[PDB]
């Protein structure tokens, strides 16, 4: 086992700078308002976006100004090796929430939708490195599949540090060595990051560049994105008229 | 309960107190509040106080069975409560999202960046090891916690002593705080948190925010550092938009703020064991 | 660690399976045969309604805590909580449960909505509360007999009783079908079956059941059996209300 | 340094904790007036001259003498200990973490404890011009010294002087005279010196050994003189008479050691090689050896009687407590006592503190238990106490080892002389007795005389007492155990 | 003096309406009070106020004898505290054991007392809280150590009152006999009178 051969090859076989294939699509579940689907390697999750509809009993929460966002988070029991129980209600999956819900609070635009929830939920079929990202950017492909307005593509992925050298859209096995591993989501239009996490010990000087590795692997991910949802709309639009 | 609301009479001058870089009780931007760090009568036990912001440590000991995983190192186990005389808004099972954050924050920030030796207190590898849990109470609620509550998880697993212990074969001796003297733990770096507010999307930013300053703000960026400048985590929260050079920033202030800090806590200990050494149950440092 | 409970010991297991021992056979019997039945209504105080009965080594108490504001969506509810006392059964469990009482209680609450009319009873949930003192044999159908009783008691509307009757196989040669069983019987059987039904109107409310194997035609005769059970125990409830009603008419 | 010094005492189990809170607790609090209420079984000597000599910055200072004359013609001396035990009563936590500490480590720089640093150079120890309490024994002797009334009484005194082996002697024989202390000294040392060579004619066997204590600019080896020498005796007379007193009260519970005497298969290592030099020993006895060690002096070899002195402690085994119930050997080679016990120093040993309660009890000063009859325990806690001193040498012995290794790599010295003690077949054992060092030296063909212990390389021949020069080399390879190494040259 | 060293301070914590830390010897307790407040229509009863004690220690969870603990001080409370006076509002009492050196009880009723007064919510009368451990000798010691306490065969924890030194709460651990707890109910008595002219010292310093 090794992370980075001499020669600059990783195990998978990609070097530092590139990532996995993603492999998408929108409208798997015509029940809903919105849905998506999206293995970024491995990992497989799957969005759903119940759009902007009434709130029930009220319990005076409805906002008045803008709108209620209420993300869910799910880590099936069979994602990993190991098998786990009890997926939702976990001290994770909530963090988790909170944190797609912050993101999506500052890009989905609320101001124009006041007093309806927005009812977002994610799980994860199988995970495999890079858990977090997967479930945002199918979320924000749900999202627009919904015809949610929404600020520009909320893309995200991760990156981390090894042999003073910076990787992006870490896997398992460097994920678990305990590098360095900083995720977050940005919105590449105006450059600016709407969420940013990270969990490990490294200097200070190291950070510039692992952060505009992960910076740039982002941006990648959106022209992935971004060339499926062209297409979606393409064929959307030749079949109306 | 509930929280009285905000006016907007307040508000408004805060914005604007903040966009002539004028805080309220009379600090700059980037300065902390008079922290004090008292100590109690047992090992383990540290109320650290910034300003009004008063939360408790206690740090407590068990030999248990092991996970099978790490047969080897032992076990660490984090929890925060916020006690209802922190504020009226925190009832038993309402505030969870708090919680939460500052759990996993906490968690991660210690654990994960290995500032204790999880090995060093292994007794029995694969039968029984120590486990030290580490329980925080929220006291008095006036703004910035994170920095708070590491402080005093830190001084506290600084401040503590286990039981000695014997061993031949798998014949274990424990013995009394009387019979030998506690052993105190094994760490390898002190780290502490820094909280920065961000005001107007991410024009303005603050150190050490009051309570009101936390409602009046949109994002809050919390960084770890320890006195060798290596970042253990770094979080953001609120749904802000922030950028590079402003993290950038942040990290060369935490830098200096954490050696100072730092500087601090290593004075306080020595006075605690000075006066142990001469005859008194207490230690007291000020910033 | 439950934190609304004493400290207790982590695990604990029984000394039965430390035991050594073939445990006795029943053996032969009347396959269509009843148990001696006790069933009184009237036995709280504090419950607008509640009953106990017992069958053999059968032990069950069911209270009714009655109408509690809470068309067709102004329509009744009741909400049931099937309980088994700890000190019942060869092996103890926890009180809280969570696996076979929720069904149970799901049965329960099948086989009532029928009887029970819930028009009359409107924005309003009845709290049935059944508890289990000792496990002899056909128990689910014991509770729904007794939450029966305990509803026709604190005089809520009806259409018709419930009666139940439990059945097993017997694992021999010949299996037959074994009529209102014991504990014995019941663990060391192939096949369980539980019948609920109104009598008058000769209509099931709630049945259940579950088989080692089994055939069409043998669940077929094990429901009309069950059936004609249910038929020849409903007067002895008949005659329990009707006692229950006396002593409230002498009560003043 | 500060590692070493842990390795070595964790490997050879050498406790070095602290003392714990319990054990501080039993202890006396710190105002400490001399108490007349305990002081009634005792005495008052007060009023009497006493000067304890100490050795160079020392504060566990125990002994105490003095030389009182007498309207007789007679004179009485006397001894005086710390009396410990008062402070150290039985069936405490103190009396554990003092047995299991069973005696005092001095390594080269510091001293691991058995007795706090309170307890043991500020209540217990004989400081100057403070009423202490104390054991004592007292004799009456002439200017022949032979015991003629002797006393074991508990009591209380002051120690007018705690004085130094050079202040002493120049006290001594500077020509200044007084009342006070001198005048003891001097008429001490007389006695000592005829003490001295009495028991030298009554066989007791002297000797030497390559000893180098550091300061560690240059080392330094220790120096001989008449004080050292007089205590010594002094205090071996009070072990004696302590000894056989608790013998003749209690015969079969109590602490004596032996030391057994050595088969004869060990001296003809050094019989031969004083043949080889043409100088007969008779090693039959204890005498024997010692009176022919004196003779085999020769001119050409004025550093040799100390050579075969050492070639003899090679050989002499261990000396060993025990007790007086569960054996019957009682006798003791070195000395060539039947009968010897430790008493002078339980600061430093816990066999004195144990001596102390047994003779107080034959005093009647004390109240017995049963762990002070019980012949199990007792020998266990013996056993114990002798794997404690066994202990304690091995690492004092590593430590001055680390700071030789430490010395020649501040200073690479090489090219020393030295002469010969052994000759092997591998190696060629040496001595140096500036750097107070023996050696081995490897060869790995040769030609190895055992008849007469030689080696033959076809240029030249090794004999014992020969002299060679040596280059000292360390490796460090292995940061364990950085080792010696000597190459030879002439 | 029977008892020992101890000693109180108000108005630590800004947040709440009113604080104390009690501590003797080195049992320390730290109360805080929200005054009168708001109330759900499930908790609140018209023609008094819901008095809620939450009490939490310093290690693990709070189970179950901490709530019985906290009802004892919640009825006592209820006991003085006038709640006639604030209908359909809610008065809370958060406790908090900084340190835990026996006695326990007996310093977390001061520091509730201490609090009350603070938050200066109507009360009728002061209360106090000490506590007697009856070794197996019968010799009684106030004010025990948690050292008295293991080596003891009883415990009483007393709750007093301020007008007519009577009895309203009592606690015990142990078994124990009549004459020993009205004797132990005596010296109790006189304890109490030792911590009512405590409690005036302190709030005459503080009123200056
Ligand atoms: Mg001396």
């Amino acid at each position: 086992l090794e992370l980075l051969s001499d020669q600059g090859y990783r195990v998978d076989g990609r070097r530092a700078g590139e990532l996995r294939k993603i492999q998408a699509r929108m409208g798997v579940f015509a029940q809903a308002d919105g849905s998506a689907y999206i293995e970024q390697g491995n990992t497989k999750a799957l969005a759903v976006v119940y759009g902007p509809h009434e709130i029930r009993g009220s319990r005076a929460r409805a906002l008045p100004d803008r709108a209620l966002v209420n993300c869910q988070y799910s880590s099936a029991t069979f994602s990993t090796g190991e098998r786990k129980r009890r997926p939702h209600g976990d001290r994770k999956s909530c963090e988790m929430g909170l944190q797609l819900r912050q993101t999506f609070e500052a890009a989905i635009l609320t101001q124009l939708h006041p007093r309806s929830q927005i009812d977002i939920y994610v799980q994860v079929l199988q995970a495999d490195g890079g858990t977090y990202a997967a479930c945002v950017n199918a979320a924000t492909l749900a999202v627009l599949d919904a015809g949610i307005p929404m600020r520009d593509f909320v893309c995200a992925c991760s990156a981390g540090f090894v042999d003073g050298t910076a990787l992006a859209d870490l896997s398992h096995v460097e994920e678990a060595a305990g590098g360095p591993q900083l995720a977050l989501a940005l919105l590449p239009a105006s450059g600016q990051i709407a969420l940013l996490e990270m969990d490990a010990r490294l200097h200070e000087d190291h950070l510039e560049r692992v952060l505009e590795a992960a910076a740039q692997a982002a941006r990648d991910v959106h022209t992935l994105l971004d060339r499926v949802v062209r297409q979606h709309v393409r064929e959307a639009s030749i079949l109306l008229g | 309960m509930k929280e009285t609301p905000l006016s907007n009479c307040e508000r408004r001058f805060l914005l604007r107190a903040i966009e002539e870089k004028k805080r309220l009780d009379g600090r700059q931007t980037y300065d902390y509040r008079n922290i004090r760090i008292s100590f109690g009568t047992d090992y383990g036990c540290c109320i650290v106080e910034l300003g009004k912001t008063r939360v408790l440590g206690q740090v407590s000991c068990e030999l248990v069975s092991p996970k099978l995983n790490r047969a080897t190192e032992g076990i660490l186990f984090f929890n925060l409560e916020l006690s209802q005389m922190a504020a009226p808004a925190f009832e038993p099972g309402r505030q969870s999202d708090l919680l939460v954050k500052l759990n996993r924050l906490m968690e991660r920030c210690l654990r994960n960046s290995k500032c204790i030796d999880t090995e060093s207190l292994c007794v029995v590898a694969g039968e029984k090891v120590w486990q030290i849990r580490v329980d925080l109470h929220l006291l008095n609620h006036d703004g910035n916690i994170i920095d708070a509550a590491s402080i005093a998880a830190i001084v506290a697993l600084c401040h503590f002593r286990r039981p000695d212990v014997s061993v031949q074969g798998d014949e274990v001796t424990l013995y009394t705080p009387e019979e030998r003297d506690p052993v105190p733990l094994s760490i390898h770096h002190m780290p502490i948190c820094v909280s920065f507010a961000f005001f107007q999307q991410g024009t303005y930013l603050l150190v050490d925010p009051n309570e009101r300053e936390e409602r009046v703000m949109d994002g809050l960026l919390v960084i770890a550092m320890n006195k060798h400048r290596e970042i253990c985590t770094i979080q953001s929260s609120g749904g802000i938009m922030l950028l590079k050079d402003q993290v950038l920033r942040c990290s060369k202030i935490a830098g200096v703020k954490v050696a100072e800090i730092t500087e601090l806590i290593l004075k306080a200990l020595e006075n605690d064991q000075k006066v142990r050494k001469e005859g008194g149950k207490f230690g007291f440092a000020e910033s | 660690g439950d934190h609304r409970r004493i400290r207790g010991p982590e695990e604990s297991q029984p000394p039965q399976l430390y035991a050594a021992d073939e445990e006795e056979a029943p053996g032969t019997r009347d396959p269509t045969r009843l148990r001696p039945v006790y069933a009184r209504a009237g036995l709280l105080s504090q419950a607008k309604g509640s009953a106990y009965l017992e069958a053999g080594g059968t032990k069950v108490l069911c209270a009714v805590s009655g109408p509690r504001q809470a068309p067709a969506a102004l329509r009744g509810r009741l909400l049931c909580d099937f309980r088994r006392a700890p000190f019942a059964g060869r092996r103890r469990r926890a009180p809280p449960g969570g696996c076979e009482e929720r069904e149970l209680a799901l049965a329960l609450q099948e086989a009532l909505e029928p009887a029970v009319r819930l028009g009359r009873y409107p924005r309003a949930q009845l709290e049935v509360s059944a508890l289990l003192l000792e496990d002899g044999g056909s128990a689910l159908a014991a509770a729904l007999t007794a939450a029966a009783l305990a509803l026709a008691d604190a005089g809520v509307e009806m259409y018709d009783l419930v009666v139940g009757c439990g059945l097993s196989l017997a694992p021999g040669p010949a299996p037959t079908w074994l009529l209102d069983p014991t504990r014995l019987e019941e663990e060391r059987a192939a096949a369980g079956l539980t019948v609920a039904l109104m009598p008058v109107l000769n209509q099931v409310a709630g049945l259940l059941g579950s088989g080692e194997g089994g055939l069409t035609e043998s669940w077929a005769e094990a429901v009309r059996l069950g059936l004609e059970g249910c038929q020849r125990l409903y007067p002895v409830l008949q005659q329990s209300l009707v006692r229950a009603a006396r002593r409230r008419g002498a009560a003043a | 340094k500060e590692t070493e010094t842990e390795v070595l005492l964790l490997e050879h189990d050498v406790p070095h904790q602290p003392f714990s809170q319990a054990v501080l607790s039993f202890l006396p609090k710190m105002p400490w007036s001399i108490t007349e209420k305990d002081m009634k079984n005792r005495e008052d000597l007060r009023h009497l001259c006493i000067c304890s000599v100490d050795p160079p910055g020392c504060t566990d200072i125990n002994d105490a003498l003095h030389c009182r004359e007498l309207e007789n013609g007679n004179l009485e001396v006397g001894v005086h200990i710390a009396d410990v035990s008062h402070f150290i009563r039985p069936g405490n936590a103190l009396d554990q973490e003092s047995a299991r500490r069973g005696t005092t480590v001095y390594l080269c720089e510091k001293r691991i404890d058995m007795v706090p640093e309170l307890l043991s150079s500020n209540l217990c120890s004989l400081k100057c011009d403070v009423d202490r309490l104390a054991f004592s024994c007292i004799w009456e002797m002439n200017h022949n010294a032979e015991i003629l009334k002797t006393k074991f009484t508990k009591s209380v005194i002051n120690s007018k002087a705690s004085l130094t082996y050079a202040e002493a002697q120049l006290r001594i024989d500077s020509a200044n005279m007084n009342d006070d202390i001198t005048t003891s000294l001097r008429g001490l040392n007389k006695l000592a010196k005829i003490l001295k060579k009495r028991r030298i004619e009554k066989g007791a066997l002297t000797l030497s050994s390559p000893e180098v204590r550091f300061h560690p600019i240059d080392l330094q080896t220790k120096e001989l003189r008449e004080t050292n020498s007089m205590v010594e005796e002094f205090m071996l007379l009070a072990n004696i008479s302590v000894a056989k007193k608790i013998h003749e009260e209690f015969s079969e519970h109590a602490l004596l050691r032996k030391h057994p005497a050595p088969p004869p298969s060990n001296y003809e290592i050094l019989v031969k090689a004083a043949r080889s030099r043409n100088l007969e020993i008779k090693t039959d006895t204890a005498k024997s050896l010692a009176e022919s060690l004196d003779q085999a002096e020769s001119p050409t070899f004025p550093y040799l009687n100390t050579l075969l002195r050492i070639l003899a402690t090679r050989c002499m085994m261990q000396a060993v407590y025990f007790c007086s119930g569960m054996d019957n050997d009682f006798h003791h080679y070195g000395l060539a006592s039947p009968i010897y016990t430790h008493f002078t120093s339980p600061i430093r040993r816990y066999a004195d503190v144990i001596v102390h309660r047994l003779l107080a009890v034959a005093i009647g000063a004390d109240c017995t238990y049963p762990e002070l009859t019980d012949k199990h325990k007792l020998a266990d806690i013996c056993k114990n106490l002798n794997f404690r001193h066994k202990m304690a040498q091995y690492a004092q012995r590593a430590s001055v080892a680390f700071h030789t290794q430490l010395f020649f790599k501040s200073n690479g010295i090489v090219s020393e002389e030295a002469y010969i003690l052994f000759v092997r077949k591998n190696a060629i054992v040496v001595l140096i007795p500036k750097y107070g060092l023996e050696g081995t030296v490897f060869f790995e063909q040769l030609i190895y005389d055992d008849e007469i212990p030689s080696l033959k390389i076809e240029d030249t021949v090794f004999h014992v007492f020969d002299k060679v020069k040596v280059k000292i080399m360390l490796d460090s390879s292995n940061l364990q155990h950085q080792k010696i190494r000597m190459s030879l040259v002439e | 003096c029977s008892l020992r060293h101890f000693a109180c301070e108000q108005n630590l914590l800004s947040r709440p309406d009113g604080s104390a830390s009690f501590l003797q010897g080195d049992t320390s307790v730290l109360a805080g009070v929200y005054g009168p407040a708001e109330v759900k229509v499930s908790k609140e009863i018209f023609n008094k106020a819901t008095l809620e004690v939450i009490l939490r220690p310093k290690i693990g969870l709070p189970g179950v004898a901490e709530k019985s603990r906290e009802r004892l001080i919640r009825n006592t409370c209820e006991a003085v505290v006038l709640g006639t006076l604030h209908p359909r509002t809610s008065i809370t009492v958060v406790l908090q054991v900084v340190s835990d050196a026996g006695s326990l009880l007996a310093c977390c009723l001061n520091a509730a007392c201490m609090a009350l007064v603070d938050a200066g919510v109507p009360m009728r009368a002061l209360f106090c809280g000490v506590a007697c451990a009856l070794d197996s000798d019968g010799t009684l010691v106030l004010d025990p150590t948690s050292k008295q306490e293991k080596e003891a065969r009883a415990v009483l924890t007393f709750a007093l009152d301020s007008v007519e030194r009577k009895l309203l709460m009592s606690s015990t651990k142990g078994l124990y006999s009549d004459t020993e707890l009205q004797q132990c109910l005596a010296a109790a008595q006189a304890a109490s009178q030792h911590v009512f002219r405590f409690y005036r010292e302190s709030l005459q310093r503080r009123y200056s």
